[PDB]
RNA sequence: UGAACAGCCUCUAGUUGAUAGAAUAAUGUAGAUAAGGGAAGUCGGCAAAAUAGAUCCGUAACUUCGGGAUAAGGAUUGGC
RNA sequence: UCUUAAGGUAGCCAAAUGCCUCGUCAUCUAAUUAGUGACGCGCAUGAAUGGAUUAACGAGAUUCCCACUGUCCCUAUCUAC
RNA sequence: CAGUCAAGCGUUCAUAGCGACAUUGCUUUUUGAUUCUUCGAUGUCGGCUCUUCCUAUCAUACCGAAGCAGAAUUCGGUAAGCGUUGGAUUGUUCACCCACUAAUAGGGAACGUGAGCUGGGUUUAGACCGUCGUGAGACAGGUUAGUUUUACCCUACUGAUGAAUGUUACCGCAAUAGUAAUUGAACUUAGUACGAGAGGAACAGUUCAUUCGGAUAAUUGGUUUUUGCGGCUGUCUGAUCA
């Protein structure tokens, strides 16, 4: 199997778990669950959400 | 006049009456054919259903687009410990039917089988099968004459077993008792069989193996009272409809002037007695091992428990059969796993399956880690972690 | 020859199969004809390999391939990778492609010396085409169609392009790709004729319903006798 | 599908009943096609004969060339943006529905599609394989 | 608060009256939400949804020249 | 030319007025006994029995389009009583 | 709707398929005829919903015949097990088109079914037009608006208890009753059999799908009084916190 990863927050993403969305421009997100999916529908920046993987490394939190 | 669209009939005429069950364990009404040339073997098992989780397989179908390809599959975990034999009995065949004539007990009875015979156990002298203890400790004398007619008569000899029940985290306390098929040689090796496995634990790797095409029979989830609309199908009414809308509109016609056992009603829905075939055995796990949940690909020390336990249900400690899809019954509900009336080729049913991953992420939520210390090593360090 | 073949029933084979001159890639879904004409005509001396990319069985609009390299999308699993690795000789390179465009043999068409791609391709690709593959690039549009893989089929020896292309496309092509262009048709009058059929240096296959001219415009320009 | 289909395909998730308008991918002029039946569906009382992605669909354009309107054509659906599930399990959609015009047999009309199609319409239909941009 | 004897909350004053208790089946009455599609339902868009204040831009055919007109159609709005 | 008091003028129309009739042609739709525009030997239109036209207005009747939605595919769930 | 006879049609040949002139029947899903029951009222259109029955079988199963070479088709037998659709117009039944499908067969059950719905039509009282009438008014002529009441009883049906079989408990047997699965596509057979060619099968095998049914909730989606967490408006608790 592959573990991916999550689009919007970093988590990991087992098989047959969240959902995957192919955008117009071709592009592929992966959610891991409806929570990220329904933030990157409303457009909300990960740079700004405090409990992303990408706002961690932006903040130079644990790392 | 004639209906004016033709359509389905809704609902199944052959699961009537949809009343509740009669008991909580539902009654096997066949066991597989015998034959007297096979080992004497058990024909069924009992378990209690613990829920359901996610696996991983390479599908090997020659021929589907999915060949040689990863597929995730449901499938739904029974924790069975293994099964004490406390009993036997033997059934002559008369011209109204199998007709039991004796009953042969073991002699030391747990308390977890004998509170069966009690409504009321702490208020009780707990005299139960003191006498037929008494019974036994002479040489043989009440004994064997009994064990000598079931050999001279009996065409059918069937054990009486009981679950473990102190063994799962039930908090039941009082074991289920049930009678299961021997399938093996004759009368005589059957009854010796059973002579030598009273008082005697039997697992489940002894009856069931792997890719076992095998049968569930459990009593389903109730529900209640329920209307026509959810418990039948039936085309919800519009909206416009003075009185009411989830109903059947013309429950007959003028003549008969009879409501007709066909018509659609609102009753009980659930709590029936299923049986449901042509089930496959994906793993018989065992509970005296550590990594249930790790296959030759994962190979991480992980048991088949989620993370939290099971939802509603506990840990898996006992011995376990991972069985492919859903099964009759919601958790913590005693179900009778029984073998295949026939046999199965099928190209489905002969298939080897090996799993690759098994889920054991958190039910209680969007789990995102199979393990503590997984999920520990993603997180890193937390406050209350010093 | 040009070899009349189907894919159970399909008179598309540049679709289903990607034809080098060192191996042959084949659907894992085909027939005993379509294999057959495979092994027959190539010989023992290349190998076969019946692969599937991405999960489809569709191989020849999901790779591009040359004698030096081979290149698959990014979907293409490590089990499908690892059986090519074993398969293809040492000599070959597969490498993972990871770009937007992701259907290889619609954006790119390539040989052994000189290769046409999508314009809108990103550079990183590019490079990893020119590094991989050892060819040089160019991007370009056969008269306005951008999927040059689907709407050219090429080899060394010469190049068959679109029906509907203009004549100065033609020579501005020819002389791009320093080889001899024809436009023509492929499976009676089927526009796309690179997903109609694959070539090599000495062998080409194609649909059934391919009429007698048109495979005589396919032996003229790949100089096939 | 039907006559053309390349082989079998599993089960989606129907997403398209009868009266969607879906985008029309190809390069045909067209810019919308509205869909009137399906190809292969079957007979319920009260129930719409729905579509899904790979399915061949009869339609009218709607919107577009005065040539291709207000006749029928058989179409082919590429894009389906209702979420539907794969034997890996992935639950996947488009953003948007979208299919392209066809013959009976099954060979586009148009020549190139702009945006993704589907891999169990690309396996299923060699064509819109051939004419296609991204698989996905 | 707000344009406002609108709606919502409060002060003075006045009530705390309307058989109650326990559970939460079906079918109701009243109030709601729904993936994908969008009137395919129906005699008929019935019912519901959508729009909504204010500022700025822009506004057709026709006309009894007064209108149509808030036509249509766009953008903005907090706190400091 | 006969008959009659005089023979339907200007206009309008399958109109809320046309039996035949789902009139014929065009348009609208994938498909229209619906709608609209024309045509007129009009069963049985027609001039204060008022005719024709008409801006604005209408809890009036009818057709189409955009937006919108559990009206529907196809149902599910929640609250109060 | 079905027979009998057979002058003829069918290149030739009554009967493969038809069949004139005649003649024997069946059915009560047509419309009549009659007036037996109901006028101290049995709620007369159509649609929606739902069950069951009939066969005079549209499809599916197995067959017989051909003016059956193959493919397609036609006639007939056992057969009612199983299915028989989505729409535009019209209040309609009916009809007519679009389209899918294996097929879009015909009917009954107080012209099934209004204390099941609806109320578009018909069929009260308002109103308009045309024709008729001096007039009041009339019109199986057109148009528009027009209150759809009651079940808590008995039975039936769906579910639920329960006295009495010395008491109580556990494990069972099985009389009887019900019953369920259905249809298609693709690959291959095979461009094979057959055919002069055009054309072009079938059995076995494999992978899927349609309709139906019984469960189930690992995943995805829906639902939110977990009023669980966060945010926001107005007001009130002097402010802050809450
Ligand atoms: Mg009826
Ligand atoms: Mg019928
Ligand atoms: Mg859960
Ligand atoms: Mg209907």
């Amino acid at each position: 199997m592959k573990v991916e990863i999550d689009s919007f927050s970093g988590a990991k993403i087992y098989p047959g778990r969240g959902t995957l969305f192919v955008r117009g421009d071709s592009k592929i997100f992966r959610f891991q669950n409806s929570k990220s999916a329904s933030l990157f529908k409303q457009r909300k920046n990960p740079r700004r959400i405090a409990w992303t993987v990408l706002f961690r490394k932006h903040h130079k939190k644990g790392i | 006049s004639h209906r004016k669209y033709e359509a389905p009939r809704h609902g199944h005429l052959g699961f009537l009456p949809r009343k509740r069950a009669a008991s909580i364990r539902a009654r096997v009404k066949a066991f597989p054919k015998d034959d007297r040339s096979k080992p004497v073997a058990l024909t069924s098992f009992l378990g209690y259903k613990a829920g359901m989780t996610t696996i991983v397989r390479d599908l090997d179908r020659p021929g589907s687009k999915f060949h040689k390809r990863e597929v995730v599959e449901a499938v739904t975990v029974v924790d069975t410990p293994p099964v004490v034999v406390v009993g036997v009995v033997g059934y002559v065949e008369t011209p109204r039917g199998l007709r039991s004539l004796t009953t042969v007990w073991a002699e030391h009875l747990s308390d977890e089988v004998k509170r069966r015979f009690y409504k009321n156990w702490y208020k009780s002298k707990k005299k139960a099968f003191t006498k037929y203890s008494a019974k036994y400790a002479q040489d043989g004398a009440g004994i064997e004459r009994e064990l000598a007619r079931i050999k001279k008569y009996a065409s059918v000899v069937r054990v009486l077993v009981h679950t473990q029940i102190r063994k799962t985290p039930l908090a039941q306390k009082k074991a289920h008792l049930a009678e299961i098929q021997l399938n093996g040689g004759s009368i005589s090796e059957k009854v010796d069989w059973a002579r030598e496995h009273f008082e005697k634990t039997v697992a489940v790797d002894s009856v069931f193996e792997q890719n076992e095409m095998i049968d569930a029979i459990a009593v389903t989830k109730g529900h209640g009272f329920e209307g026509v609309t959810h418990r039948w199908g039936t085309k919800k009414l519009p909206r416009k409809t003075h009185r009411g809308l989830r109903k059947v509109a013309c429950i007959g016609a003028w003549h008969p002037a009879h409501v007709m056992w066909s018509v659609a009603r609102a009753g009980q829905r659930g709590y029936h007695s299923r049986t449901s075939i042509n089930h496959k055995i994906y793993r018989v796990g065992k509970g005296d091992d550590e990594a249930n949940g790790a296959t030759s690909f994962d190979r991480t020390k992980k048991t088949i428990t989620p993370m939290g336990g099971f939802v509603h249900y506990g840990e898996i400690k006992n011995d376990f059969i991972m069985v492919k899809g859903c099964i009759p019954g919601n958790r913590k509900r005693i179900v009778t796993l029984r073998k295949s009336l026939y046999t199965n080729t099928s190209r489905k049913a002969l298939e080897e399956v090996s799993l690759k991953w098994i889920d054991t992420a958190s039910k209680f939520g969007k789990g995102r880690f199979q393990t503590p210390a997984e999920k520990h090593a993603f997180m890193g360090t937390l406050k209350k972690d010093l | 020859m040009a070899t009349r073949t189907q894919f159970e029933n399909s008179n598309e084979i540049g679709v289903f199969s990607k034809l080098t001159n060192t191996y042959c890639l084949v659907a894992v879904g085909g027939s005993e004809n379509f294999y057959s004409a495979f092994e027959a005509e190539l010989g023992d001396a290349i190998p076969i390999v019946h692969t599937t990319i991405a999960g489809t069985r569709i191989i020849g609009r999901m790779t591009a391939g040359n004698r030096r390299g081979l290149l698959v999308p990014t979907q293409t699993t490590d089990q499908e990778l690892q059986h090519l690795r074993n398969s293809l000789p040492d000599s070959v390179k597969i490498q993972r492609v990871e770009e937007r465009l992701s259907a290889l043999g619609n954006v790119i068409c390539c040989n052994d010396y000189v290769a046409l791609v999508h314009p809108d391709i990103d550079r990183e690709t590019e490079e990893l085409i020119s590094d991989v593959l050892g060819v040089e690039v160019f991007r370009q549009t056969i008269s306005g169609n951008i999927l040059v893989g689907s709407y050219c089929s090429l080899s060394n020896q010469g190049g068959l392009v679109h029906p509907q292309t203009s004549v100065q496309d033609q020579e501005e092509l020819s002389s791009l790709l320093q080889v001899p262009l024809v436009a023509g048709t492929v499976n009676r009058g089927s526009s796309v004729v690179g997903a109609g059929m694959v070539v090599n240096d000495y062998l080409a296959v194609t649909g059934l319903d391919t009429t007698a001219p048109e495979l005589s415009v396919i032996e003229s320009i790949f100089r096939l006798q | 599908s039907g006559n053309g289909a390349q082989g079998t395909k599993f089960r989606i998730s129907l997403g398209l009943p009868v009266g969607a308008i879906m985008n029309c991918a190809d390069n045909s002029g067209a810019r919308n096609l509205y869909i009137i039946a399906v190809k292969g569906s079957g007979s319920r009382l009260n129930r719409l004969p729905a579509a899904s992605l790979g399915d061949m669909v009869m339609a009218t354009v709607k919107k577009g060339k005065p040539e291709l309107r207000k006749k029928v054509m058989p179409a082919i659906v590429v894009r389906q943006a209702k979420s539907w599930r794969r034997r890996d399990g992935v639950f996947l959609y488009f953003e948007d529905n979208a299919g392209v015009i066809a013959n009976p047999k099954g060979e586009m009309k148009g020549s190139a599609i702009t945006g993704p199609v589907g891999k169990e319409c690309a396996d299923l239909w060699p064509r819109v394989a051939s004419n296609s941009g991204v698989v996905v």
